[PDB]
């Protein structure tokens, strides 16, 4: 009772037409047994959304602007499909807004008060938002709501959605303002047509449509676009001349009740083989009936967005906040002067108890949110809720790499100048039992392992690299017997061997008893062969240094350090074979906030650092009680990184190359979210 | 009886699609 | 038994129905593939 089935979501008649078409074809290919496509014609993309979100339809294709108002409560949609624009060699997933108008006009961007204006929809992205957004804080208060004031700007206009009873000054070109293809300037070629008519004096379209309505060269050298620095181009200078990227248009469906693999099963093979041309007697992207039906034109193909990534890691952090300060109505002035309280993010329990400690015993300047695992805090401060973060120098590449920068880094040595000298980077070692000699680097399979997390520096980037080279396999659960990683799959015997219970077994946080270094350490002291930590870890889990039992009793001449070539060195030389270098823990931040996380955090270092002694019973901001919790806690100052703010510089060219040969092993998702949001 | 089973006949694969059953029976698929 | 069971009552719920004289190719295409499908799920089943 009852199979699969697919349906999609149509705005008007020829959609039902081209879905017709499509459901036969789509039947033609697939067996009886794989589902089809349906047609469930509706009157709006708005009230489609709401068809989705009452289960009658499962799919609809929106802009950027238009998934910004499907996220929203109660819709609760998703973007599971986008498209790409160029050709197959290079896939493209942003494209241009550009302002097409009249030859010989002779007017500039600044003054265009009071022409005419098409544009092709309310809320869509390069018709409405970038803009409006560029336009926006010249008009006089009220601002809101945006509608009356855009329409005492223009003497009139066209832009269809928008509502004309309230206004009327939006529909004073287009006598109906109707969301579909009835109208017949609604769409991109309707607002390039809303141009070519002559009724309109400016259209805001891509830069592939003045490509797709006209054919002669010379109408082309007629039309023109405006440039942003109030000057003059022709048309193919649209790389030069452009106002903002957009992302591309995104299938969407709903979150809960799914479903994303047939959806891409199907389309995968729609874009297999109707695409590029492989089959003349039907085509996907184009189409007699009407231009831009159920696709875009100027797509040429279907990519997978990642399961991580949720519409607002989509569109970004800029183009969120530009256009809800659009929907808000709200010109920032932002004089810059004082700095508005820093929401440090924190993890677990342990974490979240010691930042609310620093959050009362500094006057205000720090607030604590907190996540699960790391990986969730690096996305919620994309997003937006938290700011600044420390974390080891595995995860400012990944960060690094999904756009934040690192601000102030962490120092381990103490000088009088520590704060300003920056240091060299700390090593990366593995710890074997004097009670086992047997032990090589030659002869590591089979025997057992501990590492801190999984994609760390000592614990991960540091091993599996140099063990990368040998191996040269990408699973790791059949070269060692079993270990313990956390942060890796349940299935392994990885998150097998670990210690954490119940349900917290191989979960990456300070839940995990093994976790992070003294977990690590202790994953080899009770049941390990090997260990990977850092140099500084024996030193400080030696002698009663923890009033912990198992480390009271322990001594550091037992537990011994191996080499590369295989030859057993002593504890105290950590120099003569370290396994790699691995640069200190940085905290990382937006780029908006640069400033006043550093103005503030040098501020707090004075206050509550290393000089303050009498630890207990007063507070200290590095000195924890060795779960290493929201820094390292053998710090001494945190050095002020000028000239070396990126991911790349600061980390440096033997350990991003180290991590480059790791890449194809990875499997972070947030790692792949942030590379499928590049070109 | 008997302590061994004579038909074997009962163990079966369908494709990793599930597009198809297959079996061991005669004519061993449906269509 | 369930795919059985499945191809039974599918068959019954077209052996309800309104009942049409004329027939387009395309349509009249599906009719038969799904009955035949129908019947061919059942006579394997059985034997299985
Ligand atoms: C740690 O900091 C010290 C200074 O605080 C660095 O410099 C010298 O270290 C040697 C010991 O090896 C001392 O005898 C010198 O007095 C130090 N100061 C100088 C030369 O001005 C040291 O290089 C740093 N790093 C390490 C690994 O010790
Ligand atoms: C040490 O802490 C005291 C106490 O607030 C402070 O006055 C002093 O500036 C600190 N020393 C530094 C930051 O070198
Ligand atoms: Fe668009
Ligand atoms: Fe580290």
């Amino acid at each position: 009772v009852p199979d699969k089935t697919v349906r999609w979501c149509a705005v008007s008649e020829h959609e039902a037409t081209k879905c017709q078409s499509f459901r036969d074809h789509m039947k033609s290919v697939i067996p009886s047994d794989g589902p089809s496509v349906a047609c469930v014609k509706k009157a709006s993309y708005l009230d489609c959304i709401r068809a989705i979100a009452a289960n009658e339809a499962d799919a609809v294709t929106l802009d950027a602007g238009l998934v910004y108002d499907a996220y929203l409560a109660p819709n609760n949609l998703k973007p599971v499909v986008a498209e790409f624009y160029g050709s197959k060699e290079d896939p493209q997933t942003f494209y241009y807004a550009v302002a097409v108008v009249k030859k010989d006009s002779g007017f500039q961007m600044n003054q265009l008060r009071g022409k005419k204006s098409c544009h092709t929809g309310l809320g869509r992205s390069a018709g409405w938002n970038i803009p409006i957004g560029l336009l926006y804080c010249d008009l006089p208060e009220p601002r809101k709501p945006l509608e009356k004031a855009v329409a005492n700007f223009f003497s009139g206009s066209c832009a269809p959605c928008a509502d004309g009873t309230d206004f009327p000054q939006l529909c004073q070109l287009c006598p109906g303002c109707g969301c579909s293809t009835l109208n017949q300037y609604f769409g991109y070629s309707g607002a390039f047509k809303c141009l070519k008519d002559g009724a309109g004096d400016v259209a805001f379209v891509k830069h592939s449509t003045i490509f797709e309505n006209l054919a002669n060269k010379a109408d082309r050298d007629q039309y023109e676009l405006l440039c942003l620095d109030n000057t003059r181009k022709p048309v193919d200078e649209y790389k030069d001349c452009h106002l903002a990227q957009v992302p591309s248009h995104t299938v969407v469906a709903r979150s809960m009740g799914g479903k994303e693999d047939l959806i891409w099963e199907l389309l995968n093979q729609a874009q297999e083989h109707f695409g590029k041309d492989k089959s003349k007697e039907f085509q996907l992207f184009s189409s007699p009936h009407g231009k831009d039906l159920l696709f875009k034109d100027s797509a040429h193909g279907f990519l997978k967005v990642p399961p991580r990534m949720d519409a607002k890691m989509y569109l970004g952090y800029e183009y969120v906040t530009a256009i809800r300060n659009l929907r808000e109505g709200t010109c920032p002035e932002a004089p810059t002067d004082e700095c508005k309280p820093v929401k440090w993010c924190a993890l677990s329990h342990h974490e979240r108890l010691k930042c609310d400690e620093w959050s009362v015993n500094s006057v205000g300047k720090i607030e604590c949110v907190s996540a699960e695992t790391t990986e969730d805090c690096i996305a919620k401060i994309m997003n937006g809720e938290a700011d600044a973060m420390s974390l080891d120098g595995g995860f400012v590449y990944i960060a690094g790499k999904c756009g934040l920068v690192p601000v102030l880094a962490e120092n381990y040595n103490k000088s009088d100048n520590c704060e300003d000298t920056p240091e060299a980077g700390y090593f990366a070692v593995a710890v074997v039992k004097k009670s086992a000699s047997d032990l090589t680097w030659d002869n590591l399979k089979g025997k057992k392992s501990c590492h801190t997390a999984v994609g760390r520096t000592a614990g991960w980037n540091i091993p599996m690299g140099l063990l990368y080279n040998k191996i040269n396999h990408c699973r790791f659960d059949e070269f060692f017997s079993e270990g313990c990683a956390p942060g890796s799959k349940k299935d392994s015997s990885l998150c097998k061997l670990c210690m954490g219970s119940g349900l917290n077994l191989c979960e990456p946080n300070n839940k995990e008893g093994y976790y992070g270094y003294t977990g690590a350490f202790r994953c080899l002291v009770e049941k390990g062969d090997v260990a990977f930590v850092k140099h500084q870890t024996v030193p400080q889990n030696t002698g009663g240094k923890n009033p912990d039992p198992w480390a009271k009793n322990l001594n550091e001449k037992d537990y011994e350090l191996l080499c590369l070539d295989g030859t057993r060195k002593p504890v105290e030389e950590y120099a003569n074979c370290h396994l790699a270098r691995a640069p200190n823990h940085a905290v990382v931040t937006r780029k908006d906030k640069e400033a006043c996380v550093h103005k503030i955090l040098r501020q707090q270092q004075h206050l509550f650092g290393s000089n303050v002694t009498d630890c207990s019973g007063n507070f200290c901001l590095f000195r924890s009680e060795t779960k290493d919790l929201l820094f390292r806690d053998d710090t001494v100052c945190l050095a002020k990184l000028h000239d070396r703010n990126t991911y790349e510089k600061y980390l440096g060219e033997e350990y991003v190359k180290a991590v480059g040969n790791l890449r194809k092993c990875s499997t972070s998702s947030l790692l792949e979210a942030c590379t499928f949001r590049r070109p | 009886s008997t302590n061994t089973t004579d038909n074997i006949d009962y163990f079966d694969i369908s494709d990793e699609s599930n597009y198809y059953l297959i079996s061991q029976l005669r004519p061993h698929f449906s269509n | 038994l369930q795919k059985v069971k499945h191809s039974i009552d599918q068959v019954t719920a077209l052996s309800d129905g309104v009942k049409p004289k004329q027939v387009t190719k395309n349509r009249l295409k599906e009719y038969y593939f799904n009955i035949g499908n129908y019947y061919s799920i059942f006579k394997f089943g059985k034997d299985s």
